[PDB]
DNA sequence: TGTGACTATGTGCGCATGCATGTGCATGTGTGTGCATATACGTGTGTGCATGCATGTGCATATATGTGTGCACGTGTGTGTGCATGTGTGTGTATGTGTATATATTAACCTGTGTGCATTGTGTGCATATATTAGCATGTGTGCA
DNA sequence: TGCACACATGCTAATATATGCACACAATGCACACAGGTTAATATATACACATACACACACATGCACACACACGTGCACACATATATGCACATGCATGCACACACGTATATGCACACACATGCACATGCATGCGCACATAGTCACA
């Protein structure tokens, strides 16, 4: 859990991710808005994975929550059931 | 034959807001099909966490998982708030 | 019989929740619903339509119009943060977009 | 020494990553990343070690289908630099 | 009904251009947006078209060019739907 | 005589077409464009006066949101006329394509 | 408890079109998601489909209207076939 | 009586005919299902199985691989224009991406 | 860099139009009422499993160094695009008409549901052995000076 | 052309993951029996397509030149590649709480059927806000002093 865990996302992970999207170059500014674009996009998955948890009152997330979050976001996942 | 719409009850709502102020034919379109579309939101929602969940009907504990789910921040706070009110005013008079 | 109360007055609402339930019935949903559901469904609709028409209403009064067109509706929802997340895959008939000019556009 | 031509090595790291399929983000850092997130939503959560898997697949997925566009727009300004105005501009005409 | 694509004229896009913002526009656009529009409107036709099978009607209403709308994540509101 | 420099009276259009609702399109030409596509998918075919007009509306707006993505791309490449690898790119990104 | 997959009914379809090759447990959940994905895409259109044409019953006719809008045109065009075929074995069979 | 056979084998289908039927009738779709419509759609999902098992053991084969992995499901479905577009907003789990480098990237 | 001329958008002012709004028939639908039924819920149960801890290697991360080269800045030039003019033609509006057709009514009948029973296929839990993965020398294969 | 670096390749052990098997059981199929949704035939009103007419505003083509885009060149610092120390992720186990799921009894609540009013939609005016156009103020543009 802990605090500002945004910085375990280090700088060549966000490197290694933009090779697998075929960047060559990479400026210095990207790293800081990669982090603030991925805690965006899982602050909307997590908020709505919770609210499929609550309503089955449920205090456990569950790999089919995740799921049903992606697919309501558009972003449907195979692979998890 | 008769067609349904919402038509009626916007106007309802709408002397509520602005007493005042009329709605062309086209808005009132516009407003029936945005009530309709947010229904299907809804409803839709409602019943897929009903099925998810094992569960053969729908309540408004699956309406409200559907509002906080569809809707944005403030929106869902509110509309959250509006439905309980409704659902506990409702249920005090049968 | 007692005299005949209908269900929106029960719950102070407006929006017809007697519709609402038998369009959740014949809707293919679930094959029970809930006494509640129509009525927090039917409040959640009634309290959506007035955040509009009230912002709606703003529009045409700015405009000089004492009737809502769907231009008014338009403005509403767009210049709203809220409501344009809500409605960001949804065209409004004859309501154009916001204006809207990039400042590198404008003449120095 | 040896050295290498700057862009050689990154070329082949493209190669490199591109015919892998691994999770390119660290499992435990990104666990941590969740959990913290996920505590402004609910306290004392749980997760199954399959819910943080279904994050981090669609979490990599995003960012790697991002930085694709991402690039595109750089090199529509004629540039090989992937740069924040380019991801904002990506993110725009996606509707984010 | 041949070459009806022309009817959608030089003047009729850069209209639609400036109610996008667009203050320049080069020459090659005006093909370029004949070519999209066409694509964009085989694809809601053909829907359009085939909710009509399913009817078993002749005529192509409002209702069946809003599903397809609809369907395409299109959502048109005034129609009747 | 008088004469306007060059991108004035463009800024006058893009304030007077973004203030208004009404079609850009003529509608009979557009209607036209309409039944001749659908020839493609079946013969002797009606259409509702209604049914042009939902499709005329969509098709303005669809590509009125395209133009407004296809000036960004212009934008950013440092430009200010929109040219068709802007509209390309635009819609790759989207993804229709 | 039991739970439901289409699993070994993959299996099959894999030793027709591949009888040497086999699959691992990550892939199998793929095509199960897969399956499920589309079965839920057809189910869904078919039922609008219904309620469109005030229509209570899913027929042969509302799924392949369904498979037309659904899949891209080639893969309409097969899979429509595939259910023709299906649908008239199977009445001339019962 | 008669000895029980499956209405897959009627259809001459591999994909369950009657577990298609119960799953449209719980599903909440309709209030009736027809006789043939467990059987459209039980074939249509069977060739859709089909085809992109082919192209996966294909390019498994390529490989040099005798199992499926989901790199090759990944690999039959972008590689296919219309498979593509029909999981176009699909992320499958340890997939990857195609190889593609913009050429002008590549070296002068 | 202020200043006159030119142009175009905006603001009342006056006036007709058609379109929104209020007023009734009536009918279909929501409601009140018991009634029976089944889903959901509270209670208890046992078990998987997620959490936390402790240990170990060694892989990846962070830091620093040098430098190539890509980004950005400025320059200039051609031409493509905007602006404006004159002309005609195809659009928009109104009018009317015949025709195809979408719609609604009515009878009936075939198909789907419902129920119960027989039972076969399906999923679970285990053996079993295959393919996959991990090394180590070789074998190109590309980069780079 | 030759050197150094990285990815690949035939090669052997090892293992963990897939494959196949046996068993209970829950879901599928079979056979009625019922009933209502759907079809089909008819009639009817609808509204779509077709033609006709007009006037005129918009589209088309032209001529003109402005300034934007594209190429070019310059320099600089940003980012790549590299090396080195090191933090820490990964794997591995071990223990325990604890939450999740099953199982069950059962009351609460929802569907069902039916009578019956009343709320809602269609149709009917009606008047009023919007549109239309004239004149006039007014912000803005673009040479020019």
């Amino acid at each position: 859990v802990l605090r500002d865990n945004i910085q375990g996302i280090t700088k060549p992970a966000i490197r290694r991710l933009a090779r697998r999207g075929g960047v060559k170059r990479i400026s210095g500014l990207i790293y800081e808005e990669t982090r603030g674009v991925l805690k965006v996009f899982l602050e909307n998955v997590i908020r709505d994975a919770v609210t499929y948890t609550e309503h089955a009152k449920r205090k456990t997330v569950t790999a089919m929550d995740v799921v049903y979050a992606l697919k309501r976001q558009g972003r449907t996942l195979y692979g998890f059931g | 034959t008769r067609k349904e719409s919402y038509a009626i009850y916007v106007y309802k709502v709408l002397k509520q807001v602005h007493p005042d102020t009329g709605i062309s034919s086209k808005a009132m379109s516009i407003m029936n099909s945005f009530v309709n579309d947010v229904f299907e939101r809804i409803a839709g929602e409602a019943s897929r966490l009903a099925h998810y969940n094992k569960r053969s009907t729908i309540t408004s504990r699956e309406i409200q998982t559907a509002v906080r789910l569809l809707l944005p921040g403030e929106l869902a706070k509110h509309a959250v708030s509006e439905g309980t009110k409704a659902v506990t005013k409702y249920t005090s008079a049968k | 019989r007692a005299k005949a109360k209908t269900r929106s007055s029960r719950a102070g609402l407006q929006f017809p929740v007697g519709r609402v339930h038998r369009l959740l019935r014949k809707g293919n949903y679930a094959e029970r619903v809930g006494a509640g559901a129509p009525v927090y469904l039917a409040a959640v609709l009634e309290y959506l339509t007035a955040e509009i028409l009230e912002l709606a209403g703003n529009a045409a009064r700015d405009n000089k119009k004492t009737r809502i067109i769907p231009r008014h509706l338009q403005l509403a929802v767009r210049n709203d943060e809220e409501l344009n997340k809500l409605l960001g895959r949804v065209t409004i008939a004859q309501g154009g977009v916001l204006p809207n000019i990039q400042s590198v556009l404008l003449p120095k | 020494p040896h050295r290498y031509r700057p862009g050689t090595v990154a070329l082949r790291e493209i190669r490199r990553y591109q015919k892998s399929t691994e999770l390119l983000i660290r499992k435990l850092p990104f666990q941590r990343l969740v959990r913290e997130i996920a505590q402004d939503f609910k306290t004392d959560l749980r997760f199954q070690s399959s819910a943080v898997m279904a994050l981090q697949e669609a979490s990599e997925a995003y960012l790697v289908a991002l930085f694709e566009d991402t690039n595109l727009c750089a090199i529509h300004a004629k540039r090989v630099t992937i740069m924040p105005k380019d991801i904002q501009l990506a993110r725009r005409i996606r509707g984010e």
